[PDB]
């Protein structure tokens, strides 16, 4: 899982 | 281990792409620290940072979704406990 906040 | 505090405000976005997931034995490890952003502009939020707590939220028992949810709704000071894996 690679999110970006 | 490590301890980093990212103050909100400034620019707006936090610039930070975490990579991992409690379903694979991984303390949410940062894989991309966007520049010109709080995380990359606080001299501490650097890639290879396994977060285990955000603002007092022990993420050790949280999934990659529970960790991004805190980084999404953080407070004035984003105190993030990190486990540098250099």
């Amino acid at each position: 899982k690679e999110s970006l906040v | 281990r490590r301890r980093v505090t990212v103050r909100k405000a400034d620019a707006g976005g936090l610039g930070i792409s975490i990579k991992g997931g409690r379903e694979n034995k991984m303390p949410i490890l940062i894989s991309k620290i966007f520049k010109g952003l709080a995380a990359d502009q606080t001299e501490a939020l650097f890639v290879g940072d396994a977060i285990l707590s955000v603002n007092g939220e022990d993420l050790s028992s949280a999934t990659h979704d529970e960790a991004v949810q805190a980084l999404k709704k953080t407070g004035k000071e984003v105190v993030l406990e990190v486990k540098y894996m250099k």
